[PDB]
RNA sequence: CGGUCCGGCCGGGAACUCAAAGGAGACUGCCAGUGAUAAACUGGAGGAAGGUGGGGAUGACGUCAAGUCAUCAUGGCCCUUACGACCAGGGCUACACACGUGCUACAAUGGCGCAUACAAAGAGAAGCGACCUCGCGAGAGCAAGCGGACCUCAUAAAGUGCGUCGUAGUCCGGAUUGGAGUCUGCAACUCGACUCCAUGAAGUCGGAAUCGCUAGUAAUCGUGGAUCAGAAUGCCACGGUG
C-alpha cells in the first residue's frame, strides 16, 4: 500500500512499514496503531485495505514528510535571517549545543 | 532554567530605566551592563546597548524576543575563522 | 617461565555424559562466559549428528576429529628480524586441542540460522574430510612439508 | 536422622540436612529444577549422590544464601559431601577420590591502586 | 593559604549564618504552588538584591588548617597533603594504614 | 527496659569499659544479658600523597568504629543510679537508652 | 517442637549462615626417588588447604641540579598611594589541526520487548528520605521511619524459559539538530545533567606499528564509595559469570 503519500513496502510490518514516514519514529509508529486499532505483528498484506486509507487520514493529526521538511527548513531560514548563537552556528557547519569544534567538530566539519 | 512560578529576573534599575524611556519617548540608546536578566514584552521599540566588557552593543530589540535572556544576542569572544 | 615448569591442569568430567575431551571442547567454544548457551549449542549440534551419521555421539565425534587431526605445528623460532619459521610435530593433548579450536573456528567461519546449525553441517563434512578443518590442516601440511631443508 | 553439613564455595553458603528415604531434593523451598537454571549446575548438586549411589534412596532440603548461581550451585555440593561423610564416613575415601571434599578457596583479588582490574594496567603510551 | 581569600570564606559563612530564615521561609513560600504570583516576584526581587556573597551554596569549601581549595574532605574538614601527616603522626583516633 | 550502646575504636579498651559496666550491675543487682558486638562499621578512604603531580602516590586507610549493647532487662533500684555513677574512661562513647 | 491470619508473627532456643573477641591450625611435619649419607627438587599420603596455602602494606646505601618556593614553611631580591587590596561581566569549556587514554558500536553468542533468579561492601540529622496522589517520562504535592544487623539509597544484570526479527546502514549503531519541561543552586545563550516526541550522523573488526594480562586472573555485567548546590566514559572499591 501506499500510505502517507509514500509506497510503504508490503512485505514487511506495519510498524517498520509506516515508521518510513518523514516525521515518525519507532514510538509514534506504535501510537498511532493503538489509536487506529491495528495489531504489530502484522505485514501490510493480511490486512483491512480500508484501513489503508483510515490511516492515511489519520496521519494528518500531526506533521508529516513535506511538512516536517518545510518546518525544518523554515526555522533554519528564520534562525539565519534573525541572526543569533543558534543561526550563527547553524549557518557555519559547526555544532550549537556547546559542543567543543576543537577535537570532535567530526560530523559537521566532515571527513578531513 | 528556573521554576515557572518564581518568576523573570529582570533589575530594580532596569525596569526603573525602561519605565523613564517609556513615558519620555526618547530614542537615544539605554545602556545596560546585566547580562543574565530576562527580557520583557515592554521594551519592544527602543534601543538598548548591552556591555560585555569590550563595547556598549546595540539591540534594536524586536517583538520577538520576550521568553529568554537578552544577553544571547552578544557574545564574547572574537572569533570568525582560524586564518 | 624460564625455572618454573608447570603441567597440565585438570578439568571438569563434563558430567552430561563424561569425557575430558567434551569438557575441552565445551570449555573452547564457550566465549563471554556463555558457557551454557554453549553446552546448549554443542549438545544439540552432537545430537542431530548422532543420527546424521548413525554411530553414537561421543564415537562420531571421536572419528571425526581424528579423520581432520593434524600433526605438525609451524611456530617462529626465528633468531632475530629475519623471516625463519620451523615446522615440528605435536604433542597429542596439543593435537587434540589444535584440532577441536580449528573445528570450533571453522563453526564460527562458516554462517547459517544458528550455531548449532553451523556445528552440525560442519561435523557432517569432517565425518567424510569436508568442510573447513581439513582444508586449513592441508595448507598448513604443505608448508609444513615442503620445507625440510630447514631445520 | 538429620546428618548435617554446610558446604561453601565463592561468597556462598549451603545448609545440607540430609535423611534417609528417596529423592525429593528441595532447595531454599524450591524443588531442584525450580531453583536451578543452567542444568549444569542441576547436575554438580546431584554428583556426589552419584558416586555413591543414593541418588534414589536419600531425601536432603538445602537452603544456601550467598553468591550466586556461579558458586551457589557449588556450596551444595560441598556440604552434599560433608553430610554424606556423616552417613557412614567410609564414604570419605570415593568422596576425596573426586574432588568434592575440598573447599575451593578460589576467592576474588582486590582492585590494587593504579591498575584498573586487579592485574590489568593502564595501557602503556608507546614513547 | 591567601589571605586574601582567608576572609571572604569567613564572611560567606558570617553573612550566610544569619539570614537562613528569611531565605528558608521565601523558598518555602516560592515553593508551594499556593501562593500568589505579585507576592512570589515581590520576594524573588527581594531576594536577588541582598548581597550576592551571602549565598549557602556560593562558597566553596576551604580547607581548614592550610585552606587548599581543591580536596576538601568532609570526614576531616582537611586536604589530603594535611591528613596524610595527621593520620601519619598519629592524632587521628583510628586511623591506621590499610590492607583489605 | 534499660541499655547501653558502647562506640569505641579498641577493643582491648571497649571489652574493659563493658566488663566495668557487666560487673557493676551484676554486684549492685542480677539479670543481665552479657556484650553483643554489633557489625563493626569500617569506613576507607583513598589519599593522595603527592603534594604537585604524581598520580601514582596512594595511601589505603580506613577508620573502624566498634559497637557492642549492654541490656539489662530487669533493674533495680541500684542497678541505674551503679551505672549512672561510672567514671567513665576516655575515647569510649556512651548511648544510654532507659525506656 | 506449637499456635498461626502462611507470614518466623512470636512461644523458644543457641546446632548452624551471619555479628565481633580469644585460639587450634601447613612446620618439609611424613613416608619414596634424585641429589654430595647434605640443602633442595620431584612425585603420594593425610589434609580444608602443600611446599611462600592464597592476596595487600612494608621500597635496602645510593641515581635522575628528577617534580612541586602553586598544600605548607622557608635564608636572601622584590613591590610599600601597588606585584597589596575591591566586587560585577567574561574567559579557563575556543580551534583549519596532530597526540596519550577510555567509553560507545561493527550485529544471529547480536539488539526488540513479556514471566524469572542469585552478591558483597557501603553512605545517611543544612541528612538519608519508606508510602500515597500524578506525570508516556524527568520529578511535582502530601509526606512514615531512622547517628541505623531496624528505614532509605536498592524488584541488580549478565543467567534463565518464551516469543520475535533473518543478515539489511540493519527494529544495529544514538550521535548532531528544532522545541518541550524536570532536578539543582539568587542566574544554565558562553556553560550543567535528566527526560521523552521528532531528523536519525559517523561506523560495518580498521596499515605500519602497539599494549595488557600465567587463575578465580584475562574477558564481560551490574552495583557501591569519596569531590560537590547539581556537573563522571575520570578515580577508588564490590561481587556474578568465567
Ligand atoms: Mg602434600
Ligand atoms: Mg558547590
Amino acid at each position: 500500500a501506499r500510505i502517507a503519500g509514500i509506497n510503504i513496502p508490503d512485505h514487511k510490518h506495519a510498524v517498520i512499514a509506516l515508521t518510513s514516514i518523514y516525521g515518525v519514529g519507532k514510538t509514534r509508529s506504535k501510537a498511532i496503531l493503538a489509536a487506529a486499532g491495528i495489531a504489530e505483528d502484522v505485514k501490510i498484506s493480511e490486512l483491512s485495505e480500508g484501513q489503508i486509507d483510515t490511516l492515511r487520514d489519520e496521519v494528518a493529526k500531526f506533521v508529516v514528510e513535506g511538512d516536517l521538511r518545510r518546518e525544518i527548513s523554515m526555522s533554519i531560514k528564520r534562525l539565519m535571517d534573525l541572526g543569533c548563537y543558534r543561526g550563527l552556528r547553524h549557518r557555519r557547519g559547526l555544532p550549537v549545543r556547546g559542543q567543543r569544534t576543537k577535537t570532535n567538530a567530526r560530523t559537521r566539519k566532515g571527513p578531513r | 532554567p528556573r521554576s515557572l512560578k518564581k518568576g523573570p529576573f529582570i533589575d530594580l534599575h532596569l525596569l526603573k530605566k525602561v519605565e523613564k524611556a517609556v513615558e519620555s519617548g526618547d530614542k537615544k540608546p539605554l545602556r545596560t551592563w546585566s547580562r543574565r536578566s530576562t527580557i520583557f514584552p515592554n521594551m519592544i521599540g527602543l534601543t538598548i546597548a548591552v556591555h560585555n566588557g569590550r563595547q556598549h552593543v546595540p539591540v534594536f530589540v524586536t517583538d520577538e524576543m520576550v521568553g529568554h535572556k537578552l544577553g544571547e544576542f552578544a557574545p564574547t569572544r572574537t572569533y570568525r575563522g582560524h586564518a | 617461565p624460564r625455572r618454573r615448569v608447570i603441567g597440565q591442569r585438570k578439568i571438569l568430567p563434563d558430567p552430561k555424559f563424561g569425557s575430558e575431551l567434551l569438557a575441552k571442547f565445551v570449555n573452547i567454544l564457550m566465549v563471554d562466559g556463555k558457557k551454557s548457551t554453549a553446552e546448549s549449542i554443542v549438545y544439540s549440534a552432537l545430537e542431530t549428528l548422532a543420527q546424521r551419521s548413525g554411530k553414537s555421539e561421543l564415537e562420531a565425534f571421536e572419528v571425526a576429529l581424528e579423520n581432520v587431526r593434524p600433526t605438525v605445528e609451524v611456530k617462529s623460532r626465528r633468531v632475530g628480524g629475519s623471516t625463519y619459521q620451523v615446522p615440528v610435530e605435536v604433542r597429542p593433548v596439543r593435537r587434540n586441542a589444535l584440532a577441536m579450536r580449528w573445528i570450533v573456528e571453522a563453526a564460527r567461519k562458516r554462517g547459517d540460522k544458528s550455531m548449532a546449525l553451523r556445528l552440525a553441517n560442519e561435523l557432517s563434512d569432517a565425518a567424510e574430510n569436508k568442510g573447513t578443518a581439513v582444508k586449513k590442516r592441508e595448507d598448513v601440511h604443505r608448508m609444513a612439508e615442503a620445507n625440510k631443508a630447514f631445520a | 536422622n538429620q546428618y548435617y553439613g554446610t558446604g561453601r564455595r565463592k561468597s556462598s553458603a549451603a545448609r545440607v540436612f540430609i535423611k534417609p528415604g528417596n529423592g525429593k531434593i528441595v532447595i531454599n523451598q524450591r524443588s531442584l529444577e525450580q531453583y536451578f537454571g543452567r542444568e549444569t549446575a542441576r547436575m554438580v548438586v546431584r554428583q556426589p549422590l552419584e558416586l555413591v549411589d543414593m541418588v534414589e534412596k536419600l531425601d536432603l532440603y538445602i537452603t544456601v544464601k550467598g553468591g550466586g548461581i556461579s558458586g551457589q550451585a557449588g556450596a551444595i555440593r560441598h556440604g552434599i559431601t560433608r553430610a554424606l561423610m556423616e552417613y557412614d564416613e567410609s564414604l570419605r575415601s570415593e568422596l576425596r577420590k573426586a574432588g568434592f571434599v575440598t573447599r575451593d578457596a578460589r576467592q576474588v583479588e582486590r582492585k590494587k591502586v593504579g591498575l584498573r582490574k586487579a592485574r590489568r594496567r593502564p595501557q602503556f603510551s608507546k614513547r | 593559604a591567601k589571605q586574601s581569600m582567608k576572609a571572604r570564606e569567613v564572611k560567606r559563612v558570617a553573612l550566610a549564618d544569619k539570614y537562613f530564615a528569611k531565605r528558608a521561609e521565601l523558598k518555602a513560600i516560592i515553593s508551594d504552588v499556593n501562593a500568589s504570583d505579585e507576592d512570589r516576584w515581590n520576594a524573588v526581587l527581594k531576594l536577588q538584591t541582598l548581597p550576592r556573597d551571602s549565598s549557602p551554596s556560593r562558597q566553596r569549601n576551604r580547607c581548614r588548617q592550610t585552606g587548599r581549595p581543591h580536596g576538601f574532605l568532609r570526614k576531616f574538614g582537611l586536604s589530603r597533603i594535611k591528613v596524610r601527616e595527621a593520620a601519619m603522626r598519629g592524632e587521628i583516633p583510628g586511623l591506621k594504614k590499610a590492607s583489605w | 527496659r534499660i541499655r547501653i550502646r558502647l562506640k569505641a575504636f579498641d577493643h582491648r579498651l571497649i571489652d574493659q569499659a563493658t566488663a566495668e559496666i557487666v560487673e557493676t550491675a551484676k554486684r549492685t543487682g542480677a539479670q543481665v544479658r552479657g556484650p553483643i558486638p554489633l557489625p563493626t562499621r569500617k569506613e576507607r578512604f583513598t589519599v593522595l600523597i603527592s603534594p604537585h603531580v604524581n598520580k601514582d602516590a596512594r595511601d589505603q586507610y580506613e577508620i573502624r568504629t566498634h559497637l557492642r549493647l549492654v541490656d539489662i532487662v530487669e533493674p533495680t533500684e541500684k542497678t541505674v543510679d551503679a551505672l549512672m555513677r561510672l567514671d567513665l574512661a576516655a575515647g569510649v562513647d556512651v548511648q544510654i537508652s532507659l525506656g
